């Protein structure tokens, strides 16, 4: 019965990020 | 830790719990209710419910301790 | 008592003597019907008889119903489904009624005809008499002292060493077949061989592998590619990692691969199209600002608490809910757990479209997916 | 796992274990095909000694 800790790698951001580029797949 | 006048069948079985156990139990229960306010929830109605119940428990423990400290309650 | 006077004891006297030998005194025992020839005795006898006879007739009913009732399953909404539905309740009724009636008859016979008694037995518990305790202690001590093992320390030390070593070796050779390293690299990946818990079916395997988000049609070809316009806003989809080289379920190896991707515990993905009127409310996670393709977000369908499928999408609150323990994650805030016992956000899968437009995964999960463990983070 | 035969395949003094194969059983690529071929090969009264 003790306290809580937030996950060290679960922060939020403010950058909106770029739209994903169209995908192309290598033959193999 | 009790008398026949308080617990008639005291000789027959375990019939007394030291008041320290109850006092620290109340304090720990209040601390648990308070510490449950840290976590994941947007709303704050539950925080007020926890605060109210912790306040009631602390008030009960404080009154009982004060009355045993002054002599009225034994 | 001698044989001659044992020959001349009545049965009651012999019962008294036998009980007295064992330490038991029956201080009360009286027949249930002292007054002969009453109607009440006849009534009670017939009551016990009726209960036993009901048990017999119910056992007969069990035999008959089991042998002759129509028991085979009948399809939905057809004739004979009522008789099929009654099949098993009739077995239960007949069997339970028969044995319960027999038990009731036995109880009534005990209460009404077997004479009421009050016997008293002496416990003779606690410590044994000193003769027994001393003799048994002397026998044990004499065994240990005549063995002479005490005054031979080399033999005792060798015996302890040998027995402990054999026990340790046997225990190790027993448990050792079950011990498996969870971190042995066994899963191929576009970055070598990796442990199972670090990988799922979304992990690319040859550095540019096209992994399609395929819906489960639940049918030959249970998975099919899908397009972004196949999800209306506020709609939810369960997609799986399906590649071209997995097949369409016709060939047996194709079915094996499709089964192995449908049974992957970390495979299912929840794909949700946010309504544009709410896309301003989206808060994005650091390092995942570019994982959505417009209005379509993709998260893991595995709860971060204990691995149940958090598969309840409430669109008007954008809340992902896990029914196993009532965790709530906010789909507008990178699936951050807003309620319940979950403390970690759901992983977000990067998605985009290919040249044809079919939705594909734009990489791998940027973290382990399921419930946490020691070696995570 | 199952292919047809001709009287010239087996030779005088040879022996062959043959199984009843219909032309709707197939060759085992599809799942129903492999189930049917397994049923053929795991039927206790199916195999036949063919001797020339
Ligand atoms: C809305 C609709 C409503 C409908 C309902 C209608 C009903 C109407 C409601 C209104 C009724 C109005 C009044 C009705 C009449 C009542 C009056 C009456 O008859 O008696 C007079 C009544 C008698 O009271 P008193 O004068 O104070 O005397 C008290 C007795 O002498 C006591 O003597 P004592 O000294 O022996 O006391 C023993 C002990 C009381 O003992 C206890 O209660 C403790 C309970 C548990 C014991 C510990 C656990 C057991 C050990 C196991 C583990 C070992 C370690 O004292 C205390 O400690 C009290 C504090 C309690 C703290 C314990 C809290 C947590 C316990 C720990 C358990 C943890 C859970 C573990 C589970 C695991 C979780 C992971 O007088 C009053 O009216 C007093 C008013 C009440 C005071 C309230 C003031 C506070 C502020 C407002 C609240
Ligand atoms: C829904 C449930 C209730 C919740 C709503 C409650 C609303 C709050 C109203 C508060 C009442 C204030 C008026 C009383 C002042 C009490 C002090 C006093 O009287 O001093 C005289 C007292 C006289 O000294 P004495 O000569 O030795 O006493 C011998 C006499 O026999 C002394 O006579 P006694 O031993 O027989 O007891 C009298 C005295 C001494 O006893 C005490 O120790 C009282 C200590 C706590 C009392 C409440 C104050 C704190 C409440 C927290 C706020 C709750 C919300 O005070 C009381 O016990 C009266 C409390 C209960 C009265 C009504 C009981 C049943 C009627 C209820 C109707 C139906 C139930 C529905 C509820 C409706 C309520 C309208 O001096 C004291 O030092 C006693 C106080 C002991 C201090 C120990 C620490 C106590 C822990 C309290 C801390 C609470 C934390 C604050 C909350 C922060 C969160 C925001
Ligand atoms: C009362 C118990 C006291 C004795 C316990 C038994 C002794 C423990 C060690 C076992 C002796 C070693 C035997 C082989 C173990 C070994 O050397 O494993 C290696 C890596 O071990 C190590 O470094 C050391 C192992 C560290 C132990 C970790 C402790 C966790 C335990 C406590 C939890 C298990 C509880 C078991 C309960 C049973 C549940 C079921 C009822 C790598 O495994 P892996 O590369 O996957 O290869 C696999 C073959 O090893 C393996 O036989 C197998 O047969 C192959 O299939 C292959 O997978
Ligand atoms: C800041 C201001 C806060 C004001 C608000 C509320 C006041 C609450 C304070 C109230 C004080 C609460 C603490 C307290 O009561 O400490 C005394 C115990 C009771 O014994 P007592 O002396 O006879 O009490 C009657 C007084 N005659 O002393 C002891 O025995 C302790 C013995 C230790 C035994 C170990 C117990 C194990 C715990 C297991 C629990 C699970
Ligand atoms: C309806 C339940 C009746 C059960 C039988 C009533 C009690 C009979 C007690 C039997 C004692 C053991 C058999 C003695 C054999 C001798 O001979
Ligand atoms: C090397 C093998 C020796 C095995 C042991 C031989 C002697 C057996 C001892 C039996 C008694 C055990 C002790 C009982 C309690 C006493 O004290
Ligand atoms: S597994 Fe989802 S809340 Fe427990």
């Amino acid at each position: 019965a003790l306290s809580a800790c937030s996950p060290p790698g679960e922060t939020a951001s403010s950058e909106p990020g770029t739209t994903p580029a169209i995908w192309t797949g290598s033959p193999s | 830790g009790v008398d026949v006048e308080d617990v008639p069948s005291a000789e027959w079985g375990w019939s007394h719990m030291p008041i320290g156990v109850m006092h620290i139990g109340g304090l720990l229960s209040a601390a648990f209710l308070l510490v449950m306010m840290r976590g994941n929830h947007v709303g704050h109605v539950e925080d007020w419910f926890l605060i109210g119940f912790a306040a009631v428990i602390v008030a009960l423990v404080g009154r009982n301790w004060w009355l045993r400290r002054r002599g009225w309650i034994r | 008592p001698t044989d001659a006077e044992l020959a001349e004891m009545s049965r009651e006297e012999l019962v008294k003597l036998g009980g007295k030998i064992d330490g038991v005194e029956t201080i009360f025992k009286e027949p249930r019907w002292p007054v002969p020839g009453t109607k009440a005795e006849k009534r009670t006898e017939r009551l016990v008889a009726y209960w036993l006879m009901l048990g017999g007739l119910s056992g007969l009913a069990l035999l008959l119903v089991f042998l002759f009732w129509p028991w085979e399953y009948q399809p939905f909404g057809s004739e004979g489904e009522f008789l099929y539905s009654l099949a098993t309740p009739l077995y239960g009724l007949t069997f339970g009624l028969s044995i319960l009636s027999i038990g009731i008859g036995a109880v009534l016979f005990q209460k009404k005809f077997i004479p009421e008694e009050i016997s008293v037995q002496d416990r003779h518990d606690g410590r044994s008499p000193e003769v027994h305790r001393k003799t048994v202690a002397a026998n044990l001590t004499d065994a240990l002292e005549g063995s002479t093992l005490k005054r031979r320390k080399v033999i005792g030390l060798s015996l302890g060493i040998g027995l402990g070593a054999f026990g340790a070796g046997t225990l190790v050779a027993f448990i050792g077949g079950l011990i498996k390293n969870p971190w042995k690299p066994v899963v191929p990946t576009a970055e070598g061989k990796k442990a199972v818990l670090w990988t799922s079916g979304w992990t690319p395997r040859f550095k540019g592998e096209t992994i399609y988000l395929a819906r489960a049609t639940g049918r030959e070809s249970p998975f099919v590619k899908m397009r972004p316009e196949d999800i209306d806003a506020g709609g939810m989809e369960t997609v799986f990692p399906w590649r071209e080289s997995d097949g369409d379920g016709t060939t047996v190896e194709s079915e094996h691969k499709l089964t192995e991707i449908a049974m992957g515990v970390r495979n299912p993905v929840m794909l949700i199209r946010i309504k544009p009127a709410d896309m301003h409310r989206v808060i994005k996670r650091k390092g995942q600002e570019s994982f959505n393709f417009g209005e379509l977000f993709a998260y893991t369908k595995v709860c971060s608490h204990l691995g149940c499928p958090s598969s309840l999408y409430e669109q008007q609150t954008y809340r992902i809910l896990c029914p196993c323990h009532q965790s709530q994650f906010d789909a507008l805030e990178f699936a951050k757990p807003i309620f319940g016992p979950a403390a970690r956000a759901l992983a977000q899968l990067p998605i985009t479209i290919d040249e044809d437009g079919y939705l594909v995964a734009n990489g791998d999960f940027v973290e382990p997916v399921g419930p946490a463990f020691w070696e995570r983070k």
